[PDB]
């Protein structure tokens, strides 16, 4: 028995997507086909399920009115359709059979994940966090760049162009309210080093074709 | 719909027994099921039926249901036990299943560490731009549970304040950054701006000023 | 002083197959059990080792509900010391079975007029179950010498088959629910009665 979905899906809020799930291993129309909803931070959420003989469609109380499960018996494969997609619709789905509501949600698909930003592609920002007394502490200073300000995922961030992996630390970017992503990335080094040494931390956004090299004082 | 709860956070020591509640109207009248979702993967069955095991997993996991609330208990608690734990209950008449809240099962098997926490002030080239964003970056904490609180001289603001979840680092311990994002007349009004991180009952502050 | 949830295992909208049969886990409840019998909606209601007018006045530490579907001809088979493919591959009750089995015939609930193969028995294993054994393997059953790896073909068989439920079959090839209620004993406390 397997389930395979389809790829991640990126959407402008009003658009609409579906998603598929083609099954294998056994009889597509002799178990029932469920649909499960996981948002950020949130739990599991059922969303229904579709009959795969009459087709009945069951619609939980939260699910009516935009999502439509339908099936192609011919390939085996059961669809996810939404339509005017929301900010609030952004989560994972994951189609899931019932062998019966014994082994209830017993097969479930690697997850389709469905992202709604009215954000646009853009390149970042970046500020240097420069190295003082605020940021001396003993014999160590701490230095580095704000990566603010783009969308969409990933940014990757080097120092020196690789030849300062010793103290370094890259963050794990939020995304703002603005829907767009923003990180930062430090190290720390000898402060007696801080006059003579210098430091360029290394900036690429493959997405938008950002390469930027700055130098912080 | 019917209702589930779950209790959000469970912590217990590497070896012993963790117990996560699951709580209905009249529970023990209808079948719970149990489900483990580690981070990024599809949600597997681990209990059915109340109890009843699936062929596959350890002897360790036990469910029970009775009253208002079943009971998923897990045995030998290891390190690869950490994940959300959901209990489910499929309803006979309405053919709806319902899901819980979930409950995030932690592992105290690291011993407790202390945040570093570095707090960046904004840089001229930013306030150039007619921007502001007060940079605090935390670290090395265990277990994941901080909570931050921003601070003008001596006045709380939660207003323009993002931050992160707490995430594991190569070592184990968790990171965290938060980001207060401020206009140049606001940073300059104030004599100084303080980031302060509350671990386990303990707090670091950090303070810059213009 | 809550009452039992027979309702709930009775009154369930799908059943299972027989293969894969469910335990509600029965505790804590008060049951009726002349509620039930005095239904006269069942077309076998046949305890063993208890007298159904006499149960309302006794107690049991868990009772077990089990339940499941098969075809008329094969409720013969779900009672102690039987024979054929129900009793030997899918479900089998113990020589000491002290419980009731309760079924009713259910063509017009179970049975799609294009055919529902949604039920399943188990056609082909290397032995019988032990009592109250549920095995939802579905490991290409190997009838030579020869192994499978879980590719079909001769000697080589899924070891399940489906119930053709068509409501024109005959009586006997129409299916019926069957519910199994399973009492224990004492020494421990009790928690159901009447
Ligand atoms: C099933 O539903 C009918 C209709 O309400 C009711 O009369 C009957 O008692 C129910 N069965 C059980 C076992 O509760």
């Amino acid at each position: 028995v397997q389930l395979v979905q389809s790829g991640s899906e990126l959407k402008k809020p009003g658009a609409s997507v579906k998603v598929s799930c083609k099954a294998s291993g056994y009889t597509f129309t002799t178990y029932v086909m469920n649909w499960v909803r996981q948002a950020p931070g949130q739990g599991l959420e059922w969303m229904g399920w579709i009959n795969t003989n009459t087709g009945n469609p069951t619609y939980a109380q939260g699910f009516t009115g935009r999502f439509v499960f339908s099936l192609d018996t011919s390939v085996s494969t059961a669809s996810l359709q939404i339509s005017s997609l929301k900010a609030e619709d952004t989560a994972v789905y994951y189609c899931s059979c019932e062998i019966t509501t014994l082994g209830g949600m017993d097969v479930w698909g690697q997850g389709t994940t469905v992202t709604v930003s009215s954000a646009s592609t853009k390149g970042p920002s970046v500020f240097p966090l420069a190295p003082s007394s605020k940021s001396t502490s003993g014999g160590t200073a701490a230095l580095g760049c704000l990566v603010k300000d783009y969308f969409p995922e990933p940014v990757t961030v080097s120092w020196n162009s690789g030849a300062l992996t010793s103290g370094v630390h890259t963050f794990p970017a939020v995304l703002q309210s603005s829907g767009l992503y923003s990180l930062s990335s430090v190290v720390t080094v000898p402060s007696s080093s801080l006059g003579t040494q210098t430091y360029i931390c290394n900036v690429n956004h493959k997405p938008s074709n950002t390469k930027v090299d700055k130098k912080v004082e | 719909s019917y209702v589930l709860t779950q209790p959000p956070s469970v912590s217990v020591a590497p070896g012993k027994t963790a117990r996560i509640t699951c709580g209905g109207n009249n529970i023990g009248s209808k079948s719970v099921h149990w489900y483990q979702q580690k981070p990024g993967q599809a949600p597997v069955l681990v209990i059915y039926y109340d109890s009843d095991r699936p062929s596959g997993i350890p002897e360790r996991f036990s469910g029970s249901n009775s009253g208002n609330t079943a009971t998923l208990t897990i045995s030998g608690v290891e390190a690869g036990d950490e994940a959300d734990y959901y209990c489910q209950v499929w309803d006979s008449i309405s053919d709806h299943r319902v899901f819980g809240g979930g409950t995030k099962l932690t592992v105290l098997g690291q011993p407790k560490a202390a945040p570093s926490v570095t707090l960046f002030p904004p840089s001229s080239e930013e306030l150039q731009a007619n921007k502001a964003t007060l940079v605090c970056l935390i670290s090395d904490f265990y277990p994941g549970a901080v909570t931050v609180a921003w601070k003008a001289d001596s006045s709380p603001v939660k207003a323009g304040v993002e931050t992160t979840t707490p995430s594991k680092q190569s070592n184990n311990k968790y990171a965290a950054s938060s980001y207060l994002s401020l206009t140049p007349e606001q940073w300059k009004s104030h004599r100084s701006y303080s980031c302060q991180v509350t671990h386990e009952g303990s707090t670091v502050e950090k303070t810059v000023a213009p | 002083t809550n009452l039992c949830p027979f309702g709930e295992v009775f009154n369930a909208t799908r059943f299972a197959s027989v293969y894969a049969w469910n335990r509600k886990r029965i505790s804590n409840c008060v049951a009726d059990y002349s509620v039930l019998y005095n239904s006269a909606s069942f077309s076998t209601f046949k305890c063993y080792g208890v007298s159904p007018t006499k149960l309302n006045d006794l107690c049991f530490t868990n009772v077990y509900a089990d339940s499941f579907v098969i075809r008329g001809d094969e409720v013969r088979q779900i009672a102690p010391g039987q024979t054929g493919k129900i009793a030997d591959y899918n479900y089998k009750l113990p020589d000491d079975f002290t419980g009731c089995v309760i079924a009713w015939n259910s063509n017009n609930l179970d049975s799609k007029v294009g055919g529902n193969y949604n039920y399943l028995y188990r056609l082909f294993r290397k032995s019988n179950l032990k009592p109250f054994e549920r095995d939802i393997s579905t490991e290409i059953y190997q009838a030579g010498s020869t192994p499978c790896n879980g590719v079909e073909g001769f000697n080589c068989y899924f070891p399940l088959q489906s119930y053709g439920f068509q409501p024109t079959n005959g009586v006997g090839y129409q299916p019926y629910r069957v519910v199994v209620l399973s009492f224990e004993l004492l020494h421990a406390p009790a928690t159901v009665c009447g």
